[PDB]
């Protein structure tokens, strides 16, 4: 009946094997994050099975945020101190990548990103 | 006249350590800035795990900081976030609580804060009988500790609704700011961010707004240069969108700056030059402010 | 003859100026850096005389910020620049690239940048 | 067959504080490799000051990394970049060079590194008259510290040509590399990048081909998960891209990894792994996959 006490829950092993997915190789993406890159590329070339797909990107999309949270809740503040700025910064993309699928499914980075973009 | 202006170490990422928080002392004595607000998120018994207690090695170190405080004339302030699993009704968890600023007290701290900024809206089943209102149980708790305190000079409160954004319908149609500007006791001081979390501008009709509903000016929580949010961007700006006409309309202004610390020189030092320029109630300007910080910053480099 | 020795040049008040410039603020940018952004967009949309100029102009001061670069990492306060490094370092790199980009029109960020491409 | 495996902190950045360094040590050796070459860009007496003695509170820091690298069972390599503003021809310079590394040897240090990386070509005039070409200035003055260290058993050389992309005209046709190949002496290391700085693979073909002209086999200072060159990237792909039959044609295995310490589990995880997978091969037994469900599943532990 009262307000139950803070747990949170553990970093799993299936979190780590998708942290290393989106932060892989200098030639290679990892299986998972080379994967949602090719499915968020296919549902915006499609404007109208497309929330069959979109549905299960909103998961994956998740899964990251959710991994976000137990990395940052977990014991070892030295590794995610260390990592921080490279997982926050995922899982920010991805929450606005999500809103984004959502948006089609109902009808930052500084200035250094912005010579980025405007390149080839 | 007592205007709090200073540093506010409140971000999510790695804390500040010792020697840092000590030179930031040096640099807001040097530069006429009084306050520090504690606040750090990492630490898990000043949010998250509130209940539990310091120990030896970190009571001696907390000492050993506020220590610091007053031997460069700056003013600390503890604050503390408990309303993520604090059942307010409960008199063990309000007993907790003053257990925990004791301690506090204990280190040589005077000056509190108590936190409600991103918290659950919704009560659980024992305090909402008991509190007529959400507002109503975290006014109650806090006049509570305010009081048990022996109404210290310098207590704030942070509202879970802390910016025009985050009020429901709006800031002048707000029954929960409505609630806490009448049971709120005028000793206290409410914590504000503007319009927004990051506000561009805080506009002076903004502020005349929220103080008619709180009725007192508030302390500016400044998120202007934090970077928690993007650790990919760094602000090395002048503090901008706030006019010195603030000045007499506010009781202070306390930095949540970027969290790597030697990238806030700037920001601190051109809040110095702000208040500095209007201090008794154009004045500024930010593209000035910035040149002067740069100039005494290129000292540092050598 | 013997070879000349490594002698530092020290951070100038016009280094520090512009990297304030190209690390402003949250919703600006710094006068320097939204400048640099103009003269870029403009140059990228031709291929006169003003052209030869403008991009001589704008090379040189893409050098500036690797002069700056150059000048920051040889200070002798080592805390002051780590607080930084990644930031300074990569507007540098963007910033080397874009140069050489200016050179040739008158003859990178991993996952999350990946996904930023393809927002709006 | 001695085999140099482990770590190079050799990266542009803020470098590993102690308690870090101590922690690197004992992970080395729970994983069982056994070397730490010492090249931070950071310091700057092991670079553009390399002329400058390290002070009392230095040289204390020094001694005590140096220590942890003997309690851990890892063999500590100092390395020295001087080709920046050195004089070759004047032996003040060769007699400054000699005071520093002395003053290494002292801290306990018996494992050395003369580096000629990122350095400008074009010698002055005295190193002009006194040398055929900057390959012999080099060569010269590497093999003259050598024998004045006594000989020792590790002493490791980087070319100014230490990748396939950097060698004029190409590795097999390099004067440079040739002159490295025929002049320098025998128990001296020669490190090598592979075809390109950041190689994708390094071909056993590409080793056979720099073996030749360098007339040894190198020592590979591995820049796969190096960060850097874009420090909006972080590595934590498995090591990836060499063959397990580069074992038998190597003296060794060094990795640069992310400037950020606690990233470096999986790399120094799936190296080790890669290592021991055909330690004691002679001259598939390694799957990166595999490798990196290993490093996960053993770095785990350490987050609660």
């Amino acid at each position: 009946m009262e307000k139950p006490l803070y747990t949170a829950e553990p970093v799993t092993l299936e979190d780590l094997q998708l942290l290393a997915d989106l932060f892989y190789l200098p030639y290679e993406h990892g299986p998972k994050g080379a994967q949602m890159l090719r499915e968020f590329q296919w549902l915006r070339a499609n404007s109208s099975e497309w929330r069959s797909r979109a549905a299960k990107f909103e998961e994956m999309c998740g899964l990251v945020m959710g991994m976000f949270t137990r990395l940052s809740n977990c014991a070892n503040r030295t590794i995610l101190y260390d990592m921080y700025s490279y997982v926050w910064d995922i899982k920010s993309i991805m929450s606005m990548v999500k809103s984004f699928v959502q948006w089609l499914g109902c009808r930052r980075g500084g200035l250094a990103g912005e010579f980025q973009r405007l390149l080839p | 006249r007592r205007f709090l202006c200073g540093v506010v170490e409140g971000f999510y990422g790695r804390p500040w350590v010792m020697e840092q928080r000590k030179e930031l002392f040096r640099r807001l004595q040097k530069w006429e800035l009084n306050t520090y607000l504690y606040a750090p998120k990492d630490d898990y018994k000043h949010r998250m795990f509130w209940r539990e207690m310091y120990s030896v090695e970190e009571a001696e170190q907390l000492m050993t900081l506020i220590s610091a405080a007053r031997e460069y004339e700056i003013e600390f302030i503890y604050a503390i976030s408990p309303g993520l699993d604090i059942t307010f009704s409960n008199p063990k968890e309000v007993s907790t609580l003053k257990r925990k600023l004791d301690q506090v007290s204990q280190f040589g701290c005077r000056s509190f804060a108590l936190l409600f900024d991103d918290i659950d809206h919704n009560m659980c089943a024992a305090d909402k009988e008991v509190f007529s209102s959400f507002a109503h149980a975290q006014v109650s708790i806090t006049n509570e500790i305010y009081q048990y305190l022996g109404e210290p000079e310098t207590f704030l409160f942070c509202p879970t609704e802390y910016c025009g954004t985050f009020c429901y319908p709006n800031v002048s149609q707000s029954p929960y700011l409505r609630t806490v500007g009448e049971k709120l006791l005028p000793g206290i001081e409410v914590l504000w961010t503007g319009p927004k979390v990051v506000s561009k501008e805080i506009p002076v009709e903004s502020i005349e707004e929220v103080s008619k509903i709180i009725k007192r000016a508030p302390v500016i929580w400044d998120n202007i240069h934090a970077n928690d949010y993007d650790q990919k961007r760094l602000f090395l700006g002048p503090y901008k969108g706030r006019s010195t006409e603030l000045i007499p309309r506010l009781k202070g202004v306390l930095t949540n700056p970027n969290c790597e610390f030697e990238a806030n020189y700037v920001a601190i030092h051109t809040l110095a030059t702000w208040y500095k320029s209007n201090m008794n109630g154009v004045l500024y300007s930010p593209q000035m402010a910035l040149k002067l910080a740069l100039t005494e910053w290129l000292q540092e480099f050598g």
